[PDB]
């Protein structure tokens, strides 16, 4: 759950 | 009275991400080329608030100490905000942003969507009631950071360490307030007014969604 959320928020 | 040095930086900070901002040419020339259909404006609005998803994400992360919370908060914080703060960054470009006659023409759009008129009318009642207060930049980014580092939103795991982060905010909005209109001391009140204003939107949203064209990833996932 919440997979494109997290992966823009851990980016960079 | 002035912003003491530590407030002036925690401003900076929040100034220079919020500046960062800008609407892509590709959605504006959307805005101006695409049929006037309610599927197409629909699927504009959806590229609209997919966009701001990421521009609100990029956002949050510069926080300050929004990065020192546990991640689970940082993704409750995020969700919980996602509605607010799409009100309430629509409601700044309306009131500025958009030309004249560009601004006519998504309005237009917006009005012939498939959204329902118990939905549009509360909406562009908001917007204006945030135009008569004619906010600052500064206001506006302060208070997209105060409804984004809300301690009260749920399924956060630590709401002392949010609480922490929002206090010294809603303490350089007030100053803001007594320094730039001192003669006007109900100005924070009246921000305060436009943050439970605000508030209403989670209900009519979430109403709106319950009505239904699909979703974008980012959409119907940090909406539910
Ligand atoms: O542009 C806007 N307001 C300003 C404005 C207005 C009239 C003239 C000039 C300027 C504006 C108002 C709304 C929506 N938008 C785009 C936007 C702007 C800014 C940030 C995110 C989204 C989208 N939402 S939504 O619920 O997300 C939604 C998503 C997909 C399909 C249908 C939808 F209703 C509806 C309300």
């Amino acid at each position: 759950d919440h997979q494109l959320l997290r992966y823009l928020l851990d980016k960079d | 009275m002035e912003l003491t040095p530590d407030q002036q930086t925690l401003l900076h900070f929040i100034m220079d991400s919020y500046n960062k901002q800008r609407m892509p040419q590709e959605i504006t020339n959307k805005i101006l080329k695409e049929a006037f259909s309610a599927e197409e404006n629909f699927l504009i609005l959806t590229e609209m608030a997919t966009n701001h998803v990421q521009v609100l994400v990029e956002f949050t992360k510069k926080l300050p100490g929004f990065q020192t919370l546990d991640h689970e908060d940082q993704i409750a914080l995020l969700k919980g905000s996602a509605v607010e703060a799409m009100f309430l960054r629509s409601a700044e470009i309306f009131n500025k942003k958009l030309p004249s006659g560009h601004s006519d023409l998504l309005e237009a759009r917006i009005r012939n969507s498939g959204i329902s008129d118990e939905y549009i009318t509360p909406m562009f009642s908001f917007y204006k009631s945030i135009g008569e207060l004619k906010m600052t930049q500064e206001e506006y980014a302060l208070l997209t950071a105060i409804v984004i580092l809300s301690p009260d939103r749920q399924y956060i795991k630590d709401r002392e360490a949010v609480e922490k982060l929002q206090e010294p905010l809603l303490d350089v909005l007030q100053k803001l307030c007594k320094i730039h209109q001192p003669e006007n001391p109900q100005h924070f009140a009246c921000l305060l007014g436009r943050l439970t204003e605000l508030r209403t939107f989670n209900h009519h949203h979430a109403e709106m969604l319950m009505s239904w064209h699909k979703f974008t990833p980012l959409l119907c996932e940090i909406w539910d």
